[PDB]
């Protein structure tokens, strides 16, 4: 629904932590956490900035923030 | 005392050789660990559940009673608890992430996640696989989906190529029937009635992959305690190649793990 995962290009498109929030914002998206090494952040997304910031040049994925448990 | 698979998996004669798991940091990517259990010794640790800031506090129960398997496979080695999950033993992707991430920026060697999800994460590969790349053993319980027909079961973090994905047998080198199955099936651990340290200074028998999964992350420490100039990939093709050959690699990956025979 909400929780999604927003992957970066980067000599494709996006690699400031200012540049990878506001492209994100840009698309009425909300920045969660911004990845150390993995190109990418959890972001909190409608379903409007999910088909927009998966049309975005800067923007390699936009999947759900997925549910792990304890086996 | 000394749990059974400790002795199934071939800990104690690695032991006697001198090999106990002395200067390999161990992290457990899990539900936290309880700093109240006089039997487990936290090196340190950080905490990625947003509503749950310490990861001494295993309000679960399920990372406690891991770190008692990691630290009973190998008792020199160092402890992190990195809490990942809440209390009801779920968390996001993303708090997986952020776990893999501070273990990477805080030097170490073996990466237990005794976790899993149904549906692929390109971030969630990009962490596993970086985490590799930097020379970390990572270790995932396999699931426990069982059988499915034809399809694989193995959750993710397991079913990546990077990740060493472990099935669970009980006591008689039975496939647990909850053990997830699948080509990313890697390696079988004790799994079954597993006594472990849980929270308020107890002991209880667990089932489960997440059993036999910290049996294998404590023999990669083992193994990096023997060979300190082994890398990841060495540690890996160890472990899969000197295992106690079972049947069906789609059912018991490459059979149950021999440290022993995999320490060299
Ligand atoms: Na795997």
């Amino acid at each position: 629904e909400k929780k999604y995962i927003v992957g970066f290009k980067q000599t494709m498109s996006t690699m400031s932590a200012a540049k990878k929030k506001d492209v994100i914002s840009e698309k009425g998206g909300k920045v969660q956490k911004q990845f150390k090494y993995v190109d990418a952040a959890s972001a909190t997304l409608n379903e409007k900035a999910v088909k927009e910031l998966k049309k975005d040049p800067s923007v390699a994925y936009v999947e759900e923030d997925h549910v792990a448990h304890a086996y | 005392s000394v749990p059974y698979g400790v002795s199934q998996i071939k800990a104690p004669a690695l032991h006697s050789q001198g090999y106990t798991g002395s200067n390999v940091k161990v992290a457990v990517i899990n539900s936290g660990i309880d700093s109240s259990h006089p039997d487990l010794n936290v090196a340190g640790g950080a905490s990625f559940v947003p509503s749950e800031t310490n990861p001494f506090q295993d309000n679960n129960s399920h990372g406690t009673h891991v770190a008692g398997t990691v630290l009973a496979v190998a008792p020199s080695a160092s402890l992190y608890a990195v809490k990942v999950l809440g209390a009801d033993g779920s968390g996001q992707y993303s708090w997986i992430i952020n776990g893999i991430e501070w273990a990477i920026a805080n030097n170490m060697d073996v990466i237990n996640m005794s976790l899993g999800g149904p549906s692929g994460s390109a971030a969630l590969k990009a962490a596993v696989d970086k985490a590799v790349a930097s020379g970390v053993v990572v270790v995932a319980a396999a699931g426990n989906e069982g059988t499915s027909g034809s399809s694989s079961t193995v959750g993710y973090p397991g079913k990546y190529p990077s990740v060493i994905a472990v099935g669970a047998v009980d006591s008689s080198n039975q496939r647990a029937s909850f053990s997830s199955v699948g080509p990313e099936l890697d390696v079988m651990a004790p799994g079954v009635s597993i006594v472990s340290t849980l929270p308020g200074n107890k002991y209880g028998a667990k089932s489960g992959t997440a059993m036999a999964s910290p049996h294998v992350a404590g023999a990669a420490a083992l193994i990096l305690s023997k060979h300190p100039n082994w890398t990841n990939t060495q540690v890996r093709s160890s472990l899969e190649n000197t295992t106690t050959k079972l049947g069906d690699s789609f059912y018991y990956g490459k059979g149950l793990i021999n440290v022993q025979a995999a320490a060299q």
